[PDB]
DNA sequence: ATCAATATCCACCTGCAGATTCTACCAAAAGTGTATTTGGAAACTGCTCCATCAAAAGGCATGTTCAGCTGAATTCAGCTGAACATGCCTTTTGATGGAGCAGTTTCCAAATACACTTTTGGTAGAATCTGCAGGTGGATATTGA
DNA sequence: TCAATATCCACCTGCAGATTCTACCAAAAGTGTATTTGGAAACTGCTCCATCAAAAGGCATGTTCAGCTGAATTCAGCTGAACATGCCTTTTGATGGAGCAGTTTCCAAATACACTTTTGGTAGAATCTGCAGGTGGATATTGATGG
């Protein structure tokens, strides 16, 4: 390729790990949380990721039904509102 | 293009009726319109699936207002329904 | 040295981000997972920058609810420290696990 | 040079003026500048727009076919060392599409017909030592001497089928000019005095000499006459401004046998049930029309005759093996109508002489597939079987409003109302569906269940139509005995109807092959 | 000259829901009542819900409504969160709330 | 007055002697397959309806209720689900 | 002779009543042909499983009749399966013998 | 015969429910607050079915009804459907 | 002979868990109802199987529950259940 | 009890993206007006099945005791919170290619809408069959002692 | 490792309940024929998504130190568990009638559809305005400093 790489679809990684403990920290003190041991940043990162495969794959399968390739915020809508996560502010 | 249609000037003229001096956002404003649509849709499925339950075929006032006392959390309700009828009640008044 | 002891910071930060709504997981890092969440699911996909924003307020939102109620857990087992098990409780009594 | 400069100018400075297309083209590309150090170690002559505007202002081109022929390989070496997807590739087509709108008309003014530098399709090869497939296109294949070629399982120089071979050229008398052969349409056969430019023949007042080799001095049959008469009324009948006249000529017949195949050859005619090989007569008609005073071919049909002298239940049938045609009939309106009577003419003239049952297999071909005419136009869209199973009533319902025709049926219906009982009572036709697959079955009411099921999932495909001494005598043509030895000849001599002026090329050189096979 | 939503003294668009709940084919048959009786509790709830939110802005020396205050508003009232129990605010927050035993007594 | 009522029972009957020739169920269990199978039917119907009224298309075919099991059925039985559902679509067509 | 569309699908739940359950169901004003035969296949495979797990549990606690008590087993004791019932409750079915670690004795 | 049968729910009853919720050891506060939780599930139950009720303009309660309640409280119920 | 607190528990652990039966007498339970709904409408008539499902399904959802509290006893290093146990428990569901 | 090093509250003021204010169009709503259709109101009534009561019976309500669970008091390894230095990588503004989302036409394969013949599921009554609920007999871990 | 007891199983035997067979027919279901239309493909306009570039500082990352909270240990008040004893509330069967449905009439009420009027968005330009953000200094909040 002439502009830098070629198709460069840069598979990810430890993207996980870009929740950063200051960001878990904060998360917890908007739920109120005084002390954090450290094995509970880790998983947090895990529930984390649950539930956002859950969601992702909900909101892509709803969007290869629509025949699309590009992920919308209305199917997220209807993934999250299917999951018993009934969100405002978006459509 | 196709039009998205909004309850924005009902939802705007509500909120002058019940505060005249006090603005709206954004954001706040689509939450209303989907808060608006959500309870529009819970009552209009519950209501639905009522008409099914006696074999009825017909989308009358009643079981519109037993989806309401169903869904709405006692005191709401209250109110609610009576609104309705009263709103009813005019309607049947020319 | 002028020295906080242990807790007031803590509150501190717990009335600051209990009065403001700014998102606190970072845009660039969270966007990222997505796109490798959705590359292990399918390739080639695009994602708008509305839809990015929902899931992050979204999981936001999921986080410092199972926060609150692993907060509630741990007050329940006599501790002011978050644990493991309360998490674990927190979600197999929530009914996901 | 000056002149020429003065001719070839405007197009080059309408490339230039598309912005921001011709950008990447207007300075020297370097490999280290750009940051691509690969590009000069591929391709092994650098050059650009500038290059050739330099070459313009010295005065170095001595014809125009090198200006172009650097145009287009500029175009050609940016495509080949670019990706599909990048911009500088869609600058290249377009600046392509400029080039060639605007030199057309251009070169035209100079003298040439043309000033497109064409290429052939691939040309597929074919093996020699198991003597029956052919070398794959766009696949690994074994090469010795250029003449001998062989694919990948055949043997158990190694290359991969991409090769183009580029149009041929003809040189004028008093020009010298590099003129295309298929545009200009100059056969050597036809005119062995001479190649001369049509501006040559007006500057002298010349005529070139009438050709003899055309469709209309083909002999005539009277199967051929009765189509070209019918056309012919039909066409003055709707009085088109664009209609011409249409010429049918049947230019072979032969008769032939057809044998049984031995899965059913042990079962039946040992036995003593059924004929051991049926005879019929092949013929091969085409159809052709005068377009700007030259003829095109634009349609093929291909049937086998089963006369009264012939063995149950293939008497007096007539079947449809092969039919194909190019979409340059003009008007394009009538064209399909067009097509409608022929395939409604020679079932009245079979009617006139005593055949009694007709056959059409209604299957469009496969995905580059080709009947009779190579290289099919890329523009034409094949039919689809439902689509060309309505094609085949439409002509149907006609010919019953026109009494021609009494009914038609499926091959199914067919079968339940002569209530059919054993396979050997089933027409039996060369190369159809049903002697090959009664042969696989049997390898696989014992036998009748199974043919029933078989037209029950293709009812729909198979057309019977319910309607001997032929007055034409036999033509003897190898190259016309079957659609293969055609094919054959199209794809070695780089026969293609791909376009209009390629079509006529192609009917010119079929209708020389054609005349000079009848002289022995 | 008159439409539906002044006849009953409607304030949402009486044809625009009626139109709406006809268009999800909830049922093959809708009365009149229906929609006008729907569109009724949607002033409620709304009106309602409004007041909550502006006595919040109104308590956080604002007078623009903000998602911050809806969510002030909705959790705040108990009939309201039980309604929205399985609801989450877009950039509304959480109340404040910290347990006894985390303050330091 | 004879009322009839419908249900899937005699049908799971026949699933039951497939899958276990020797095999019953009693009235209750039935009571609890017949519960199960409608609950099955509605809960995907309703979800065929939701991807059509979200997609903007106005009829319901195969490719919006295997769409509903992709969603709804566990990942395994999603999977073998969308297998039977192809494989009886194709079957029925071909018919 | 007239083969009926459950058999024309080779399926033993008929595709006509999930065809005219489904109109009536009023999810639609147009339903498609292929629909009610996906549908009425897809229910007798949940159907299928759920009886294969309950006649193995059956077969596990010695009975040859399939009870409510064997189909919670087999519902439950299949995590796939579990979630799918995860908010239903079943009749007469009963809990999974489960002890917790610190209940047990030593 | 008595009255308050929430008292009525004998207290052995919420023992023997503990006994299959795996409970090994129950306070003496527990029956109750187990009593209330039950009643207050109980209303819930009721009130929305005796409304589906008049919604049928029925003066008798049906276990179909019962369905009804309790699936739209999130618990389907199987077996009387 | 007395068996030691527990094991008794235990084995009515294993005799409830491997058994379907009513454990609410239909009675007292059929009367609490009569009352609840005499609370919103007089003068109801109620089906008997509408009672057996109000009953089965009240005992499937409090048997979830003292699962529940149980799980929630243990969280902090018990087996007894206390009345915060339940309140943890429905809050966390989020009943109230 | 006072005091100093910080975080908190908050009034004020400026630049501006977002909130609010008119003009004009207008197709999609929204409204009004007959012909048509049928869903359900209304009255009479057969038939479930629901309220009520007596005796058979299967547990439920209380007092004792102490084994063991729960909870208070003590101690400490260590970890996670508080503060800080360093710099990174995320954030913001800007531009741009173009893959891809989306508007408009055509028109056919698939849908609906009855008419009709076919078979098929639901229900009632007889009578044979059968898995299993307990009841009796050992009797086999098992747990307290 | 003797001994009392709940319970798995080896066996059994009666029955409510599950299974088999004949008959009927209104209710569905498949086939046929006509009509209608939803969205596929074919083309193309156009919003926006991925990508690149560059600067800079808000917190990410890392280390240090010690405060106190989690975890372990010990032990005492006592709340429940296990169990014997008395009775008593419940379950089951039988029996009057309150209403759930089946049948018939018919009228207020809800589609269907062709016009005709009203107006909710909404392009585009102009003025208004609440509050983001920075400044500065008054006011709790914390923590351990003299004694």
């Amino acid at each position: 390729g002439k502009g830098g790489a070629k198709r460069h679809r840069k598979v990810l990684r430890d993207n996980i790990q870009g929740i950063t403990k200051p960001a878990i920290r904060r998360l917890a003190r908007r739920g109120g949380v005084k002390r954090i041991s450290g094995l509970i940043y880790e998983e947090t990162r895990g529930v984390l990721k649950v539930f956002l495969e859950n969601v992702i794959r909900d909101a892509v399968t709803y969007t290869e039904h629509a025949k699309r390739k590009t992920v919308t915020a209305m199917d997220v809508v209807y993934a999250l509102k299917r999951q018993g996560r009934t969100l405002y502010g978006f459509g | 293009r196709s039009r998205k249609e909004s309850y924005s000037i009902y939802v705007y003229k509500v909120l002058k009726q019940v505060h005249p001096d006090t603005g709206i956002s954004s954001k706040a404003m689509g939450i209303m319109n989907s808060f608006v649509n959500d309870i529009f849709e819970r009552i209009a499925g519950e209501a639905s699936r009522l008409a099914h339950y006696n074999k009825r075929s017909t989308i009358t006032s009643r079981e519109i207002q037993t989806a309401v006392r169903l869904l709405l959390p006692g005191e709401l309700a209250k109110h609610a329904v009576s609104e309705g009828t009263k709103a009813v009640t005019k309607y049947t008044s020319a | 040295p002028h020295r906080y002891r242990p807790g007031t910071v803590a509150l501190r930060e717990i009335r600051r981000y209990q009065k403001s709504t700014e998102l606190l997981i970072r845009k660039l890092p969270f966007q990222r997972l997505v796109r490798e969440i959705a590359q292990d699911f399918k390739t080639d996909l695009r994602f708008q920058s509305s839809a990015v924003m929902a899931l992050q307020e979204a999981c936001e939102a999921y986080l410092v609810g199972l926060f609150e109620d692993t907060n509630l857990c741990a007050i329940h087992a006599k501790r002011v420290t978050i644990m493991p098990k309360d998490i674990q409780l927190a979600r197999r009594i929530r009914g996901e696990r | 040079p000056e002149e020429l400069r003065q001719a070839l100018m405007p197009t080059l400075e309408a490339l230039y003026r598309q912005d921001p297309e011709s950008l990447p083209f207007r300075q020297p590309v370097d490999p280290q500048l750009l940051g691509i150090p690969d590009y000069f170690d591929i391709v092994k002559s650098p050059m650009d727009l500038s290059t050739i505007k330099r070459k313009l202002d010295t005065g170095q081109y001595q014809e125009p076919w090198q200006y172009v022929d650097d145009i287009w390989l500029m175009f050609n070496n940016a495509w080949l060392y670019n990706r599909k997807t990048s911009r500088v590739y869609k600058y290249c087509s377009k600046l392509s599409e400029v080039f060639e709108q605007e030199i057309d008309p251009v070169m035209q003014s100079l003298g040439y017909c043309c000033g497109r530098k064409l290429e052939f399709s691939p040309q597929t090869l074919c093996c020699y030592g198991k003597q029956l497939c052919t070398i794959p296109r766009d696949a690994t294949y074994y090469s010795y001497q250029n003449r001998y070629h062989f694919c990948e399982k055949c043997f158990n120089s190694k290359r991969k089928n991409d090769t183009l071979d580029p149009e041929l050229f003809v040189e004028c008398t008093e020009c010298g000019r590099k003129m295309h052969q298929i545009c200009v349409l100059h056969h050597e056969i036809i005119w062995p005095a001479g190649f001369v430019c049509d501006g040559c023949l007006k500057k002298s007042a010349r005529t070139r000499k009438e050709n003899k080799f055309s469709a209309k001095r083909l002999p005539s049959t009277r199967l051929g006459t009765f189509l070209e008469n019918r056309v012919n009324d039909f066409l003055r009948r709707q009085n088109h401004p664009e209609s011409g006249e249409v010429t049918v000529r049947v230019v072979h017949a032969s008769d032939k046998t057809v044998e049984v195949k031995p899965g059913m050859k042990a079962r039946f005619v040992d036995s003593g049930e059924m004929a051991e090989s049926f005879p019929y007569r092949t013929k091969a008609l085409f159809a052709f029309e005068e377009i700007d005073g030259v003829d095109l071919c634009f349609f093929g049909m291909h049937v086998q005759e089963y006369g009264s002298d012939c063995p149950p239940p293939n008497q007096r049938r007539v079947y449809i093996s092969y039919l194909d045609s190019v979409h340059f009939f003009r008007p394009k309106c009538l064209r399909t109508a067009v097509y409608h009577e022929i395939l409604i003419g020679y079932l009245e003239y079979v009617k006139k002489l005593g055949y009694t049952t007709g056959h059409i297999w209604a299957c469009p071909p496969s995905e580059g597939d080709d009947y009779i005419f190579h290289c099919h136009p890329p523009d034409q869209k094949i039919p689809k079987p439902k689509r060309l199973q309505e094609w085949y009533k439409k002509m149907l319902d006609k010919a019953v409003s026109e009494r021609i025709v009494h009914d038609y049926k499926d091959i199914f219906k067919q079968a339940t109302e002569d209530r059919l009982t054993s396979a050997k009572e089933l027409p039996y036709f060369e190369g159809d569906f049903w002697p090959n697959v009664l042969e696989e079955s049997i390898k696989e009411n014992d036998l009748s269940q199974k043919l029933y099921a078989t037209m029950e999932k293709h009812k729909e495909v198979f057309f019977v139509i319910r309607l001997i001494v032929d007055p034409d005598p036999l033509i003897p043509c190898d190259l016309m005995d079957g659609r293969d030895a055609f094919l054959t000849l199209a794809r070695d001599k780089h026969l293609e109807f791909s376009s209009l002026r390629r079509a006529q090329w192609s009917t010119m050189c079929m209708l020389v092959e054609l005349h000079t096979q009848s002289q022995d | 000259a008159k439409t539906r939503s002044s006849r009953a003294g409607l304030q949402f668009p009486v044809g625009r829901v009626h139109r709406l709940l006809r268009k999800g084919n909830y049922s093959e048959r809708v009365g009149a009542g229906a929609p006008v009786y729907l569109a009724a509790v949607l002033e409620y709830l709304t009106a309602e819900i409004l007041e909550l939110a502006g006595n919040a802005a109104r308590d956080n020396k604002k007078t623009r409504i903000i998602p911050r205050h809806l969510q002030l508003a909705i959790r705040n009232d108990e009939e309201l969160n039980k309604l929205l129990g399985r609801v989450t605010i877009a950039q509304g927050g959480v109340l404040p709330n910290i347990q006894a035993v985390l303050l330091p007594k």
